[PDB]
Parts: C-alpha cells; structure tokens; sequence
C-alpha cells in the first residue's frame, strides 16, 4: 500500500523473468518431454541461433 | 472430457492407454497398436486439476 | 558402387574420422550423456520383448552402434562444408556460423592437413557448433525420418 502505482508495475514486469524456472527445467532432465514448454524452449533457441550467422 | 478432447485431437487413434508418472505427479495418455506396440501420439495432464 | 561417394559411406560406417582425432568431442559428448530411453524404439518395443534384463542389457549395445554412426555423418558435413560446397554452407549457418569463422577455418586447413587438433583461437566455437547440431538430430530423427534441412 506503501507504494506508487509504477513501482507495482516494474514488480511485475520483473517477476515476468519466471522463465528462468522454466529455462533451467528443459536443460535439466525435469520437464522431459512435456509438450508446449518443451517446443517453446527449442524454438527460442533456434532464434537465439539464428541471429548470429544473419545479424546461453 | 480429458478423454473428449484427446480423441477430438487425434482422430486417427483408436484404443487409448492411460499411465501414471509419480516422479513429476503426472496423467500420460497414449494410443496403442496391437502386438503391444504404441504410437506416437501422446498427451499430459497434471493431477492438481483433475482433483 | 560409385567412386563419388562409395569412399565416404565406407569412412562413416567405420568410424575412422570420429575416434580420435579433431571430432572426438562430439562422440564424447553424446556418449555418456543420454541414456537407452533417446533411441525412441525402446518405447516401441518394452512390451513385446519381455521387460526383463535382456531388453535394457541389449539395448545399450544398439545405442553405442548408433552414436557412432551419428558422430561421422555429422563429421562428414562439416568437412564437405569447408571444401566449398554451397548447399551445405547454407545448411551449416543454420546452427550459427558466419563469415568470420568460416574464412578463419579454411585458412587454418590450408597451412596444415594434418590438423590432430583445432587451433586454440577457434576452438571454443566451432566446437560449441557441431555440438547444438548433434542435439538436434537426435530429436527430429526418432521416427527414423529424413528432417526437411
């Protein structure tokens, strides 16, 4: 309560980073074959592949 | 309707089995073929929301 | 049959390229670490064959005959690839390379053909690129299916 209404805002823009649960999980044996996540983080790293040739 | 949909996404299955994953406390389903032998297809639903 | 390519089956089902040498690294690499459950026809056939030991003994067997085959074909690919072959350039820059590698490497054949190691300035990526390839197949290729690429 304590709060402005921006700083509410950047909590949640950075709690947003929950994907750093997820990217762990699916380099990890965790989230083994588990469709949707799975598929995501293989085609996030294809991109992150990609830009280096054209342009962790 | 779990069993609904699994069969509205893929129509060609015929048979559908149905196991458990304790590790990550997990509901598989995946179609069979005779002689024993499974196919490809296959679907995952958490036991929170089946509860 | 062909002497255009006879040569080079025979290399990749041998493994003469992948044992020692520049390339170990991938073999290394997927050797010890996946297990009989990435080969995709252990699902296939756990109830038909009887579950017991000789399933899992077995197995491990197949799974050490596939990677090596794995290891040469993509060692052949990169080989052909630093010859001058465009279509497999254009396939190679998929996974990351860039002009700036490529030239770096086919100066570094041309001084030396022997080559029992890369040099120290390339080392670090070129290797970090055969090894997000060799991940790949192994996902696409399950079905035992020619990927698109």
């Amino acid at each position: 309560r304590g709060m402005s209404t921006y700083e509410k805002t950047i909590l949640l823009h950075e709690a947003a980073h929950a994907k750093t649960g997820r990217s762990i999980r699916a380099v990890e044996s965790g989230a083994v074959s588990d469709g949707v996540v799975y598929e995501a983080v293989q085609r996030i790293k294809e991109i992150q592949w990609y830009v280096k040739a054209n342009v962790d | 309707e779990s069993v609904t949909n699994f069969k509205k996404q893929y129509p060609q299955a015929t048979t559908v089995q149905m196991d458990y994953d304790p590790l990550t406390q997990e509901l598989i389903f995946q179609g069979v073929n005779a002689e024993n032998q499974l196919g490809t297809t296959r679907a995952s639903i958490p036991a929170a929301d089946f509860r | 049959k062909s002497a255009e390519f006879g040569s080079r089956l025979q290399d990749v089902i041998e493994a003469r390229h992948v044992l020692s040498g520049k390339y170990r690294s991938v073999l290394t690499h997927l050797e010890d670490n996946r297990d009989i459950g990435s080969l995709g026809v252990a699902h296939r056939y756990v109830q038909q064959m009887g579950q017991g030991t000789r399933f899992v003994n077995g197995m491990e067997f197949i799974r050490r005959g596939q990677a090596k085959l794995v290891s040469g074909l993509i060692a052949d690919t990169v080989d052909d690839a630093i010859a001058g072959n465009a279509s497999a350039v254009t396939a190679m820059e998929r996974f990351g390379l860039n002009q700036q590698l490529l030239d770096e490497l086919r100066k570094a054949t041309a001084a030396n053909p022997d080559m029992r190691k890369w040099p120290d300035s390339v080392r670090m990526d070129i290797e970090a690129v055969t090894h997000n390839m060799a991940d790949s197949i192994v996902l696409e290729n399950r079905l035992g299916e020619i990927p698109a690429w």
